[PDB]
């Protein structure tokens, strides 16, 4: 008993100098004098989570809570650990009983609105971390987790007191010492100091090191030349999102392309595979496939990565679920960089170069990066648009009067053979027409009774709102459709006879700014709608509400629901001209637009994510597109909006450029890739440490 | 999308 006591008192003491598993064994003996210790079950649980052994945390804390019934915090711990072991029914009724054990338990109620807010029930989480903060004012944890719900849900009362108080937060959180509040991925949400953005990263980096440090690995033996490999440079990419997911919907085609005469390519999987197309091809075409999954040690995945002769190692997560950059903490290879799936800084030591472009991170902002610049000649963005979607690349259109390019839209592989089939089709100076006959007036008939599709001629047409019931794998993009396929303003409640702005972006992108902004540009060209994504529904209510206060009334928005990946791409050629997000910028969304040939008017900011869209538009070569200002954003939308001869000359340009730039020229970026990284490899061979690669 | 699934980019857990 008292024995019992300074023996956990000792382990506490071992604990806080970081000697883990002096604590661990501290902990035991107290255990073996006095089973029966609450406290102890709890304090060596803790630590068993800490260094990842759940399972055998989870017996401590079951343990304790036998032991004491009240023991609300044992409880909420132990759903903490649940929930990491992705028990999240489980995780869910600790938090429950914590909180009815004690009501006033301010962690518990915020622990359970972050199960609400990953289960994507944000109304719910935003009742609970309200609670939190009712409870316990000061709650830096609950208050920016509130916020981001917040953000994603378009809901900004009090929003310039809000962004004072999170910035407040935050400068306190770096002052103390201690791991910031707002997650690194957030920051750029935020008017924080790009300082105080590396900060919060460079936090996070040292949490990896902190989790490696403890495996007392020693610094791994690299190879200096390409000796080994046949004079071969070995690249390991290194992703959670080899799979479904906008990562692989940009990169697919990357390690197929890759020259075998100097290049070895590696790919290490952080996720098992899901079964679909992309991964299917990854592996496949890959020289190497390795499934990390499989391997959950940091230790033995990064001994795997190291014996695998890796040159240079790519981290295509940053602070993004399923990362593990304990991996790259390790530097299990020379030269390490960051790639494509993480708009910002690692703030980390152990990331050597981010792969980025001039316009998106010009020379003079090198202070934002831990990381040397490392530039793609063009952009660095990428996308597999020409592969996954080959019938976007040619469109014709029904003429059902003027003619339009974007009201009834017809694509397909085999679009050319049936327009050859049909009487009386006219070709625009090139864009085939087709006029309104009997032909015509079936197709809209289709439309209007909600069919699935009908044959004209021999040939399949399908309603471009039933693509999952026809072929799921073309809806969701794992393969290319192999009917001809309409797109119509009617399908989504689009105006024949007026301009359409859209953005498809997730709703939280958004901000009074650009809302504001937006409503400018609208009433001062009276005939337009904006088109948004219920991207969460819960948002569009919010949307339309901002919206009225501003001037505009209900009919000048436009909600859709998030569509099946084709629909989505496929749909942006019904609209005029896309309105980017100054704030964080479309991405993979940015891409999709300018795919289907739709003019993108962006305003780049100073964060890496607020400059990807200009940098998308300078490689396509749409200089005129780009904003220095909001004035000037607005008045390049109302031009497009409003001067329809200029309006089809861009809109020409991007449809003709989005093949002629190296914007979706997927061998030609690879190629660019392989010169980029033989520069740092003859940098490194020379014995030199990474230096800004910007030439 | 409803009915189905569409993947996003994603903060990893703190
Ligand atoms: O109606 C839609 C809207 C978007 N998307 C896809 O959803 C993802 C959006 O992810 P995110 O918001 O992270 O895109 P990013 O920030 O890169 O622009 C992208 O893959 C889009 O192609 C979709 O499939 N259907
Ligand atoms: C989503 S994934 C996409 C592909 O790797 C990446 O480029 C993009 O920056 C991500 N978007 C955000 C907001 O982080």
């Amino acid at each position: 008993p008292t024995h019992a006591d300074s023996l956990n008192n000792l382990a506490n003491i071992k604990r806080e100098q970081g000697n883990i598993e002096e604590a661990v064994r501290l902990y035991r003996k107290a255990l073996e004098v006095f089973p029966e210790f609450a406290a102890a079950h709890s304090n060596l649980a803790s630590v068993l989570q800490q260094q990842g052994k759940l399972q055998e945390a989870l017996m401590h804390y079951k343990e304790a809570i036998r032991i004491s019934p009240t023991f609300a915090d044992a409880y909420s711990n132990m759903g903490n650990t649940l929930k990491e072991m992705q028990d999240v029914q489980g995780a869910l009724q600790c938090y429950t009983r914590a909180i009815q054990i004690n009501p006033a338990f301010a962690d518990a109620h915020s622990n359970l609105a972050s199960i609400h807010k990953d289960s994507g029930n944000i109304p719910e989480a935003i009742a609970s971390y309200r609670t939190a903060l009712k409870l316990k004012p000061d709650f830096p944890d609950a208050y920016c987790n509130l916020a981001h719900c917040l953000q994603i849900v378009c809901d900004w009362t009090d929003y310039d007191e809000r962004m004072k108080k999170l910035v407040s937060i935050v400068a306190d959180q770096l002052e103390k010492n201690r791991l910031p509040s707002v997650h690194p991925h957030h920051s750029m949400l935020y008017p924080l100091s790009h300082g105080f953005r590396k900060a919060i990263a460079e936090r996070h980096g040292n949490l990896c090191l902190d989790k490696i440090n403890v495996l007392h690995k020693p610094p791994y033996e690299h190879p200096k030349d390409l000796k080994l490999s046949d004079g071969r440079l070995r690249v390991g990419y290194v992703s959670s999102d080899f799979g479904n997911h906008p990562t692989s919907h940009l990169m697919q085609s990357i390690p197929g392309m890759h020259n075998p005469d100097k290049f070895e390519v590696f790919c290490y999987a952080l996720s098992p595979d899901d079964g679909t197309n992309f991964r299917v091809k990854v592996m496949a075409e890959a020289n190497h496939f390795i499934d990390l999954s499989q391997i959950p040690c940091n230790g033995k995945a990064a001994d795997r990565i190291h014996q695998d002769g890796i040159h240079i190692l790519v981290n295509m997560n940053g602070y993004t679920k399923g990362a593990r950059n304990e991996l790259f903490a390790l530097r299990p290879a020379p030269i390490q960089a960051m790639w494509l799936g993480y708009p910002g800084t690692s703030g980390a030591l152990f990331m050597d170069y981010i792969i980025t472009d001039q316009e998106t991170s010009p020379a003079e902002v090198a202070e934002q990066y831990s990381e040397k610049l490392a530039y793609m000649p063009h952009t660095f963005f990428i996308g597999d648009h020409a592969n996954m979607f080959p019938h976007l690349k040619k469109k014709a259109v029904i003429d059902f009067k003027h003619i339009y390019d974007n009201r009834i839209v017809l694509n397909g592989i085999d679009l050319k053979a049936f327009l050859d089939s049909l009487p009386d089709v006219k070709i625009v100076k090139n864009m085939p027409v087709i006029p309104m006959n009997t032909i015509a007036e079936a197709v809209i008939e289709m439309i209007n009774r909600g069919q699935i599709q009908i044959t004209i001629n021999g040939f399949s047409i399908s309603n471009g709102l039933a693509t999952t019931q026809i072929n799921n794998k073309a809806a969701t993009g794992e393969e290319v459709p192999r009917t001809i396929i309409v797109t119509t303003r009617s399908q989504y409640g689009l105006p024949e006879d007026a301009i359409v702005y859209c953005n498809f972006n997730q709703l939280y992108k958004i901000d009074p700014s650009t809302l504001q902004m937006w409503a400018n540009i609208l009433k001062r060209v009276p005939n337009s709608v904006l088109w948004l994504l219920r991207f969460p529904a819960v948002g569009e209510p919010n949307i339309q509400q901002y919206a009225q206060n501003m001037g505009l009334p209900q009919n000048r928005i436009i909600f859709s629901p998030v569509a099946p990946k084709e629909e989505h791409v496929r749909r942006g050629q019904l609209a005029d001209v896309c309105l980017d997000t100054p704030l964080c910028n479309g991405h993979t969304t940015g891409m999709d637009v300018l795919w289907a040939g739709t003019p993108m008017v962006t305003m780049p900011g100073e964060t890496l994510a607020s400059r990807v869209a200009a940098s998308q538009l300078t490689c396509l070569g749409c200089l005129e597109l780009i904003a220095k200002n909001r004035q000037e954003y607005e008045d390049i939308a109302v031009k497009l909006g409003t001067d329809l001869e200029y309006l089809k000359k861009v809109r020409g340009k991007v449809w003709k450029q989005r093949i002629s730039s190296p914007l979706f020229n997927t061998k030609q970026y690879t190629m660019e890739l392989e010169r980029l990284y033989l520069q740092m490899w003859e940098h490194y061979a020379a014995g030199n440490k990474p230096d800004h690669m910007i030439k | 999308y409803p009915g189905g699934s569409t993947p996003v980019s994603s903060a990893n857990m703190m």
